[PDB]
Protein backbone atom coordinates (compact mmCIF):
# COMPACT_ATOMS: atom_id res chain seq x y z
CA UNK A 1 0.00 0.00 0.00
CA UNK A 2 2.96 2.27 0.68
CA UNK A 3 4.54 1.18 -2.65
CA UNK A 4 1.35 2.17 -4.52
CA UNK A 5 1.21 5.55 -2.76
CA UNK A 6 4.92 6.04 -3.52
CA UNK A 7 4.28 5.43 -7.22
CA UNK A 8 1.72 8.23 -7.09
CA UNK A 9 4.26 10.62 -5.55
CA UNK A 10 6.79 9.61 -8.20
CA UNK A 11 4.31 10.19 -10.99
CA UNK A 12 3.00 13.57 -9.74
CA UNK A 13 6.16 15.15 -8.35
CA UNK A 14 9.46 13.45 -9.21
CA UNK A 15 8.66 12.46 -12.75
CA UNK A 16 8.80 16.09 -13.86
CA UNK A 17 12.59 15.91 -13.64
CA UNK A 18 13.53 12.30 -12.98
CA UNK A 19 13.26 9.26 -15.19
CA UNK A 20 12.58 5.68 -14.08
CA UNK A 21 13.92 4.04 -17.21
CA UNK A 22 14.52 0.55 -15.91
CA UNK A 23 10.89 0.01 -14.92
CA UNK A 24 8.34 -1.21 -17.47
CA UNK A 25 4.56 -0.95 -17.05
CA UNK A 26 4.36 -4.75 -16.65
CA UNK A 27 6.57 -4.43 -13.53
CA UNK A 28 3.83 -2.57 -11.60
CA UNK A 29 1.37 -5.36 -12.19
CA UNK A 30 0.64 -7.47 -9.12
CA UNK A 31 2.94 -5.25 -7.05
CA UNK A 32 1.17 -1.91 -6.94
CA UNK A 33 -1.54 -2.13 -9.68
CA UNK A 34 -3.78 -4.62 -11.51
CA UNK A 35 -3.15 -5.55 -15.17
CA UNK A 36 -5.93 -3.18 -16.24
CA UNK A 37 -4.68 -0.16 -14.32
CA UNK A 38 -1.18 -0.58 -15.69
CA UNK A 39 -2.44 -1.08 -19.25
CA UNK A 40 -4.45 2.11 -18.86
CA UNK A 41 -1.31 4.01 -17.84
CA UNK A 42 0.60 2.60 -20.81
CA UNK A 43 -2.20 3.24 -23.36
CA UNK A 44 -2.36 6.96 -22.48
CA UNK A 45 1.14 7.52 -23.85
CA UNK A 46 2.49 7.49 -27.39
CA UNK A 47 5.56 5.51 -28.28
CA UNK A 48 7.58 5.33 -31.50
CA UNK A 49 6.28 2.58 -33.78
CA UNK A 50 8.08 0.93 -36.71
CA UNK A 51 7.97 3.15 -39.86
CA UNK A 52 4.94 2.88 -42.14
CA UNK A 53 5.07 1.50 -45.67
CA UNK A 54 6.54 4.68 -47.18
CA UNK A 55 9.11 4.52 -44.39
CA UNK B 1 26.77 -98.01 -5.34
CA UNK B 2 27.11 -94.67 -7.17
CA UNK B 3 29.31 -94.64 -10.29
CA UNK B 4 29.10 -90.95 -11.22
CA UNK B 5 28.22 -87.64 -9.46
CA UNK B 6 24.82 -86.32 -10.52
CA UNK B 7 24.82 -82.85 -12.05
CA UNK B 8 23.96 -80.65 -15.00
CA UNK B 9 25.39 -77.39 -16.33
CA UNK B 10 22.83 -74.60 -16.29
CA UNK B 11 22.87 -72.12 -19.23
CA UNK B 12 25.05 -69.12 -18.58
CA UNK B 13 26.28 -66.01 -20.34
CA UNK B 14 28.94 -63.50 -19.29
CA UNK B 15 28.99 -65.26 -15.92
CA UNK B 16 25.26 -64.82 -15.32
CA UNK B 17 22.81 -67.67 -14.93
CA UNK B 18 19.05 -67.62 -14.44
CA UNK B 19 19.03 -68.71 -10.72
CA UNK B 20 21.28 -65.75 -9.82
CA UNK B 21 19.58 -63.16 -12.03
CA UNK B 22 16.16 -64.19 -10.77
CA UNK B 23 17.23 -63.23 -7.23
CA UNK B 24 18.05 -59.73 -8.46
CA UNK B 25 14.87 -59.13 -10.51
CA UNK B 26 13.02 -57.52 -7.53
CA UNK B 27 16.06 -55.30 -6.82
CA UNK B 28 15.97 -53.97 -10.40
CA UNK B 29 12.30 -53.27 -9.78
CA UNK B 30 12.99 -51.14 -6.69
CA UNK B 31 15.90 -49.37 -8.39
CA UNK B 32 13.50 -48.59 -11.24
CA UNK B 33 10.98 -47.13 -8.80
CA UNK B 34 13.80 -45.10 -7.19
CA UNK B 35 14.84 -43.81 -10.63
CA UNK B 36 11.21 -43.11 -11.58
CA UNK B 37 10.46 -41.22 -8.36
CA UNK B 38 13.72 -39.31 -8.70
CA UNK B 39 13.18 -38.40 -12.35
CA UNK B 40 9.62 -37.26 -11.75
CA UNK B 41 10.77 -35.25 -8.73
CA UNK B 42 13.42 -33.53 -10.86
CA UNK B 43 10.85 -32.35 -13.40
CA UNK B 44 8.05 -31.59 -10.95
CA UNK B 45 8.55 -27.89 -11.72
CA UNK B 46 8.11 -28.39 -15.48
CA UNK B 47 4.55 -27.15 -16.29
CA UNK B 48 3.79 -30.07 -18.60
CA UNK B 49 4.68 -32.56 -15.84
CA UNK B 50 2.08 -30.88 -13.62
CA UNK B 51 -0.52 -30.56 -16.39
CA UNK B 52 -0.19 -34.16 -17.66
CA UNK B 53 0.89 -36.22 -14.65
CA UNK B 54 0.85 -34.61 -11.25
CA UNK B 55 -2.50 -32.80 -11.35
CA UNK B 56 -4.26 -36.05 -12.35
CA UNK B 57 -3.25 -37.90 -9.15
CA UNK B 58 -6.41 -38.38 -6.99
CA UNK B 59 -6.81 -36.17 -3.87
CA UNK B 60 -3.18 -34.95 -3.94
CA UNK B 61 -3.45 -33.65 -7.52
CA UNK B 62 -5.03 -30.35 -6.58
CA UNK B 63 -1.68 -29.26 -5.15
CA UNK B 64 -0.61 -28.63 -8.77
CA UNK B 65 -3.76 -26.88 -10.02
CA UNK B 66 -2.89 -23.24 -9.41
CA UNK B 67 -4.11 -20.23 -11.41
CA UNK B 68 -2.67 -16.73 -11.38
CA UNK B 69 -5.58 -14.22 -11.17
CA UNK B 70 -5.96 -12.35 -14.49
CA UNK B 71 -5.54 -9.08 -12.56
CA UNK B 72 -2.03 -10.06 -11.43
CA UNK B 73 -0.70 -11.36 -14.71
CA UNK B 74 1.04 -8.92 -17.13
CA UNK B 75 1.28 -11.65 -19.77
C1 LIG C 1 19.30 -44.94 -9.29
C2 LIG C 1 20.64 -45.70 -9.09
C3 LIG C 1 20.81 -47.07 -9.78
C4 LIG C 1 21.83 -48.10 -9.19
C5 LIG C 1 21.56 -49.46 -9.86
C6 LIG C 1 22.37 -50.69 -9.40
C7 LIG C 1 21.99 -52.02 -10.10
C8 LIG C 1 23.03 -53.09 -9.78
C9 LIG C 1 22.42 -54.48 -9.88
C10 LIG C 1 23.47 -55.56 -9.80
O1 LIG C 1 24.62 -55.34 -9.47
O2 LIG C 1 23.11 -56.93 -10.10
C11 LIG C 1 24.02 -58.01 -9.93
C12 LIG C 1 23.31 -59.12 -10.64
C13 LIG C 1 24.15 -60.39 -10.69
O3 LIG C 1 24.66 -60.77 -9.43
P1 LIG C 1 26.20 -61.11 -9.11
O4 LIG C 1 26.64 -62.04 -10.23
O5 LIG C 1 26.93 -59.78 -9.07
O6 LIG C 1 26.08 -61.76 -7.76
O7 LIG C 1 23.33 -58.64 -12.00
C14 LIG C 1 22.37 -59.21 -12.95
O8 LIG C 1 21.54 -59.88 -12.40
C15 LIG C 1 22.34 -58.93 -14.45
Amino acid sequence: ASLRRGYQVYKEVCAACHSLDRIAWRNLVGVTHTTDEAKAFAEELEYDDEPDDEG
Amino acid sequence: YVKKPSYKIVPHFLGFNIPTVSKWIPIFGIWGAAAGIGALFLIEGVPRTRQDILSKIPIIGEHWIREIPASDNPF
